[PDB]
């Protein structure tokens, strides 16, 4: 029995499943801002988060199984708490987390029994008082990863979310209007607090950069 | 394994050796006011005879609610706060809630009961906690102090004030005598400053107001609305005012 | 052997479950004045398929039994040790919830089997405070589902599923929830066949109580 | 290197089957509540190796299948038992616990191992001395599921006929004579005699431990 | 195998959150009798560290379950941790296999928790707690109510005696409770013998504190008959406290 | 690995918490007693327990049946007397239902000197326990002579006793030069258990940590009786007669 | 329907799934000059290399998947370290992190599920005033190492980029004729904020790895 | 596990052969306007003993920090080419240098694991000196931080400190020569001083050999980075000081 099972006929098949869970999925959009970055996710439970601090000014949101990607987020609060412990809070960046995360869902996809299906954004702001335009990375189930300029979508059916907001992309757009935005991508996919998670890493805060705009506060902006 | 969500237990597993492993001294006090908590700590570092620091800060805000203020070695205490805040906001972020105060206190006595074998050797730390609890029914008896012995056994108190360190004895047996007199947040922290001053003048490991460097203990208050580092000049304008009372 | 891929694996794996399911005995949990209410079929009189997981927090399935008692064992030493290090109040509902998923989902993943269970974590609140339950669904998938009302697991649900929709009340009398699920049970087909309990908010400490023989049947008249 | 997948659907079926069939080419035993307490009898033409054994105080054993197999599981389930009781105390060992365990072993032997094992079992107990407890009777399969039987038990070979002819005739309370007599002829639908029989009871009314073994001559008295 | 205890779970995941092995708070005194159809237990308020006093407010006397309560004397953290653990130990085995476990093994359960720390001991860490205990199954009602010790290596007895006590103040206590004894009848006469043998104990030692009429701390009790235990109310003792102390003046 | 049937093989293995050793001042001292007489054996124990000069306990029992046909008094530390005869009954009791068949007299010794064996490091440090076994060997070619009584030193060592008699504990000096004296009287059951009662009473007199009975609280020796019908437990109220019979006779 | 393929085919498997995964990335060249040796890679994102320094006069470049090839810098960066801290930094030598990479990738080719898909280069240029002639070696995913006088490629599709560079190749060049020659390599194969410059300075008393970068790199095209 | 990109965690888990595991020299640091500076003495002295007089205890560990050690003298040397690995190393994996206060927490991981050593002779204590870029003020930007033996470290606000066998000699110098440091050449002056002090009053601190013409060594740093001050520059400085000293 010398025979061994294929190579490329592993990776099709993984990449497909991988792709079919994700595309199967609810959606997910992060956009640069004049506030910095704001997460809109399309969610109709309360208690399941797809949106969630990792550390001051890094966030992190995602699409897929949630065991998988909360399993993932959990993870990165690890290696963020433990670097910044092992040498100061502002030595931790999203550079960092989104490398790390490359290389894990990498080796999951070549080395675990199902790979992961899952698509995550991982998005840093500057620090209170700095000038620097934020950063957000997409990683895929593949381990691929990508240097997103203005905006990342991910989860379901993108293209169409994709192109409205290409189409409708506003840099430094204030929060109300650019979350009028990012629903108005999110539906052109195929809208109420009871439908969303938002969610934004404020530049403005002094330390924890993250809050969730929830509620009356939320249907205000709306 | 399990998962306590307590970044102690990772860090340990994954890196033990960020874990923590001579100067020392210090005198920590502690009351309650009513619908508040407020703590002090002095500036002093000593090596036998020695005065090896002056401007130590041993007093540390770990979350918005409450604060530590460690007495022992420098090196174990100054570590000691911050690893407790970063395992505080760990739990935070991971579960999307902070620890109930009951919770908080435990964590803590844990991690000093981890750090008896090495407390037997030398590298003692006895820390001292301030908090005020939200969840709590009354916002006046809101505030909370807990002492730690060095096994763990930690305690709330139901006497009002506490302290730890070198000059304790003397600091609680001042606050004794000065307690009835805490009717507010302004009156405790006169009161606090005062013990911490009686502690100097009979303790030589604890060090009180240098007025010629300017160095004054530090604080910290906790009501409903959090915690707040108080400013040196109130600080300081309290201990003249206790001094230019006592050379009277 | 008949050799598959990534894809029917799961397929096949999802169905060996869905199977197992819909040939298990049922049961529902539905939220109530009362708080939290579990009635499930089950003609056994030593073996559970309803427990008592922490103070304010329940435990239903349906399934294999060897399999959710399994996982029933764990999630008690999942709340007993984080309420040992940290204190009882903070052990929640949503806690043990996020875990089983976590789990069902590896054993999904990792096993040879996948498990042929269904189940639901439910929560009141505490004594004297005010918040609406929850309940929690989590698939042999490990898929998780966040239900306001009342959750139907085990055999044949759509019937008993619409049943209670179409007369679910908030609010219900403990007497009246308990002949609604009964119906809705019934729709999806007897005390001494019967097996309930209820997380109450009116107990002090220990919501979990199982109502059982003259209790039960006074219950029904 | 990379990783391949098998049919779940195909395997449970071969494997269910390869259990279902070993279980059936094996010798048959009967397990029923009387007056006495509990009754074990099972077919058996040697006399060096039991079929029905004690698990401790008042938790009997007996099974069908492949002798090596559940000679191991009654082992383990006498290792579980003695730790147990030895850990809290003798009154803290159950009959439902050993059932509990039994089930989760079958379960995983089931879904682990090369060939799952050709064993049926039950788990009986009786009350303690001077309680009053209707006896418990479980089966466990092969497969790991667990059953709750009220008055009997049946188990090995063919035991669609064994249930019914129990069934026609069971009686609750019944004196030993009658109990062994019911058991015997249950015993023939399936497929006898002192000289092929294996028998034992749980004799609830002894004070410690109730298993006991009925052999030779007052095995004789007992069908005559 | 499978113990569904705790205890043994921590061990195999959570060394760190056991006592461990390898001055500290302590001295307190702890007492415990039988009355027909029940059992009392009750313990001081002072903790001490060498001669200064630590504490005044300490509760050492702890409802471990419906049935059970449990008073630890010693190192005061190792003895509250003690009685966290143990009640935990005891609802885990409940919940998991849905029956409480039996007298004899909640009793053999202590046991093997503390003679698990008799390495600690030796160093200072003791424990050394008293379980009383009224016991459903038992065949009488009036004889339900259990007493049971524990020396430092596990050994535990059950005492037929009728009381007991433990901690530094323990044979005054003994002592005081062999002669007054025969004038428990109920539970109230009980409860006050065991407040008299305590007062005794703070009387001839140091390390137990008596009843605090200033700032109005007095000895926390337990009792437990048929219908469970319950903590007995801080003024029904205090007015139990200044009989005894009013008694002991002229009237 | 061999599977020697070991309920305390096992623990090792398994469950190790659960295992009597503590290796790494407590409540100890007994006198216990046994003696041979025709087709019979008989041991008895007292009921004190000394915490240094203090009386700990006053009703201990230190001798048990641990099967069918025999019995040990252990000697020494309390908590670790009572554990080990625990301990071994359960270990006796489960190589029966594993093997169905009760293992031989012999390999009964051989088992309760390995546990004795294996407790040397803690007895080093106080946690002594030292057994002694009375048994009735079914297997015995003479059922007149079957009666054994076995001691065992702290390093596992076994004796089986010629001589008809043998004590542990501290007074059993005291109680061997008693039944030295005594023994030519033993015939029977009633007479070997009078020797043994009177043997256990003159450990009491000359050693404070060995009580004798106790008539202002009824309290007495234990003994069990064991020949062809198997162990039994000899009744109090026996026991008390015959106590009172040598008191009255010492004094008179 | 899963196959099981033999020791030939998992053999050209492997090697095809590793030669198309390269190919299908970004391209890269290093050329020899008077100025020591030069990195030119197209790049669009700005936080992710390609281009990085290894040690003291050792420099690197790698094309394919980056969680792979970061993986291989990381790993370069700690034998590198090691070797020097055990002896002496004058005794890590290019040939040495070259010949640890044939292995390394070798053994990965081999053993893993999946195979590296990457191509890297490991240049050292001479110690500050010593004269010798830059060395270069490109190691593929196979494992193969070769040694290359005065360029390499990787990346992509590289026949067009090489023989534009066979044919324009300057040695000695200007670090301006190089850095033009390089371009006009890189244009057949397929902008500042689209490259990654750097080079090894032999000039540079001890770390001779310099990154070219904005307005600098904009005055040396033209 | 979590990996810190650090060469020694990497050594300690596969290489701890390489890992470390003579004694008496005096190091002082003070910080003037806009820069720090910091000096060591030569000598090395085994009992009673000179072993050593062209001994360097003080070394430019990465572009704007130096650290010098007191203790055993091998045991110095090697933490300072250690502790200079880790920080470059730290800086090709991440491409960015370690913040001020991260360089300061790894070398206290290093001391700290070496306490049990400490205890057993082999004593490292190192003092670290650096400007730091990123800080608001630049006048203000040197940094001066002292270890313990468990590790604790404390940034020095009083302007100067030293470590050593004479540190305590050197300390009080500098307490009464302080006020004169105005530059970056007052505050060389007044360390060549402190430690012309200490060497006067302990026998294991060498002060400056005519003879032979060994000095101490010192290196300042200010915003355009850290530099070897060179010998001739402190040879003079030091024949003023004797000269005054008369």
């Amino acid at each position: 029995f010398p025979y061994f099972i294929s190579p490329e006929q592993a990776m099709r098949e993984r990449s497909e499943l991988a792709r079919k869970g994700i595309a199967r999925a609810k959606s997910v959009v992060a956009l640069a801002y004049a506030g910095g970055v704001l997460f809109v996710a399309e969610n109709p439970s309360r208690s399941l988060q797809k949106i969630s601090e990792l550390y001051d000014r890094v966030g992190f949101a995602a699409a897929g199984k949630f065991n998988e990607f909360d399993n993932l987020r959990r993870g990165g609060i690890q290696f963020a708490d433990t670097r910044g412990y092992a040498y100061d809070r502002r030595d931790v960046t999203g550079r960092q987390l989104a490398n790390v995360y490359a290389q894990t869902l990498g080796t999951i996809f070549t080395e675990q029994a199902k790979p992961y299906e899952v698509e995550l954004c991982v998005a840093e702001v500057a620090h209170y008082g700095e000038t620097k335009r934020p950063e957000l990375y997409r990683i895929t189930y593949d381990g691929s990863i990508a240097d997103e300029p203005h905006f990342v979508v991910m989860g379901g059916t993108t293209e169409p979310i994709a192109n409205a907001l290409k189409e409708s992309y506003a840099e430094n757009a204030s929060l109300t209007d650019a979350l009028r935005i990012a629903v108005a991508a999110l539906r052109a996919g195929s809208l109420g607090v009871a439908s969303l998670e938002v969610a934004v890493l404020d530049a403005n805060r002094p330390r924890r950069a993250f809050r969730r705009i929830t509620g009356s506060a939320l249907q205000a902006l709306l | 394994a399990v998962d306590l969500s307590s970044f102690t237990d990772f860090l340990r597993r994954q890196a033990p050796e960020l874990l923590p492993a001579l100067p020392h001294g210090a005198t920590i006090v502690a009351l309650k006011y009513p619908g508040g908590v407020v703590m002090a700590g002095d500036r002093r570092s000593t090596q036998g005879n020695m005065i090896s620091g002056r401007d130590v800060r041993k007093v540390y805000i770990t979350d918005d609610y409450t604060a530590t203020g460690i007495a022992g070695t420098a090196a174990v205490a100054v570590e000691f706060a911050r690893l407790y805040a970063v395992e505080l906001e760990h739990y935070e972020k991971l579960e999307g809630v902070p620890l109930t105060f009951a919770g908080k206190i435990n964590r803590l006595a844990i991690m000093v009961r981890g750090n008896l074998a090495a407390a037997m050797q030398g590298l003692l730390a006895l820390p001292l906690l301030a908090g005020y609890d939200i969840h709590a029914s009354d916002p006046q008896s809101a505030g909370r102090i807990v002492s730690f012995d060095a096994a763990g056994g930690w305690n709330i108190e139901e006497e009002g004030y506490q302290a730890v360190g070198s000059g304790s004895l003397f600091a609680k047996s001042s606050m004794k005598k000065l307690y009835s007199q805490v009717t507010d947040g302004d009156s405790g922290l006169r009161v606090a400053v005062e013990a911490l001053y009686d502690a100097a003048d009979d303790d030589s490991a604890t060090g009180g107001p240098d007025l010629v460097r300017g160095i004054f203990p530090t604080a910290v208050i906790i009501d409903a609305d959090g915690a707040v580092d108080v400013p040196e000049s109130r600080i300081a304008e309290l201990a003249r005012a206790i001094i230019e009372s006592r050379s009277g």
